[PDB]
């Protein structure tokens, strides 16, 4: 969506509303403001920002990085906007295929029985807490971990 | 990310003796998660000796329970095995396994790392 100044070109990334729809969502003032915004990366995860978000000129290629088992938003604090501005605001993260690695074989552990024996869910609850996130859910059969943050 | 392990404390003791194994992790990681000591003798599979998960659960192999004591220091990122009442079957190379949290943003990226090990010989 060139017209809104939004920069998102990486393969596998998408927005909700779609980049094509955001292209048709520029108001009389040159601005693209949506109510509820998701940026996702298929196979990896998504980040949902509730409420009114001004997307104008957002350089999502530089700002948002959804990787295996982690998200990075604003990689440089010198370029991070104040609390409540841009994407530095409350968000709900969904990460896909969040599974432990076998200590000797380095293989992914997906069996729900082994996951429950390690209490992997409790590992994710503790990891959410130690990072200041609010644990929401873990689905073992898909490895989907959901948690919420106040900002980035 | 990078992790380097330095294992030490292995040497020779006779039956009934004592040693202290140590492993120190450095590198770029956020924290140590599950940590454990293992051992491999010739002709055998590598076996778990003792472990402390990131949640605090402790586990000993039946053959060393009450003789070996694992502990961890999460300020210094080090893992120790106090081996007392050593028996000749304890002879093996000992390996510390350290799970490193390598997350860069928010998440739970964890990979396990092995060292080159430290040799224990319990001789007659
Ligand atoms: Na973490």
């Amino acid at each position: 969506s060139h017209p809104a100044g939004i920069i998102l070109t990486r393969d596998s990334y998408y927005t909700i509303p779609s980049m094509e729809e955001l292209a048709r969502s520029v108001d009389e003032n040159g601005e693209c403001i949506v109510n509820g915004f998701t940026i996702g990366r298929e196979g990896f995860g998504s980040i949902y920002f509730e409420g009114i978000v001004n997307l104008t000129n957002l350089d999502l290629d530089s700002i948002v990085h959804i990787r295996r088992k982690e998200v990075i938003v604003y990689v440089d604090d010198q370029n991070k906007p104040p609390l409540g501005e841009g994407l530095n605001r409350p968000a709900q993260v969904t990460l896909d295929e969040v599974w432990p690695i076998d200590k000797t074989s380095r293989c992914m552990i997906t069996s729900p029985e082994r996951l429950s024996e390690m209490n992997y869910k409790s590992k994710l609850e503790n990891a959410s807490r130690k990072q200041g996130a609010q644990f929401v859910d873990y689905r073992p059969e898909s490895g989907s971990w959901v948690f919420k943050v106040n900002h980035f | 990310g990078q992790v380097q392990l330095v294992e030490s404390g292995g040497g020779l003791a006779k039956p009934g003796g004592s040693l202290r194994l140590s492993c120190v992790a450095t590198g770029t990681f956020r924290s140590m998660e599950d940590v454990g000591w293992y051992r491999q003798a010739p002709g055998k599979d590598r076996e778990l000796v003792a472990e402390i998960t990131t949640l605090g659960k402790v586990t000993y192999a039946d053959s060393v329970k009450g003789r070996f004591t694992i502990s961890r220091d999460d300020a210094k990122n080090a893992v120790y095995l106090q081996m007392s009442d050593l028996k000749s079957e304890d002879t093996a190379v000992y390996y510390c396994n350290i799970e490193a949290d390598q997350t860069k943003g928010i998440g739970y990226v964890v990979y396990p790392y092995w060292g080159q090990g430290t040799r224990v010989t319990v001789s007659s």
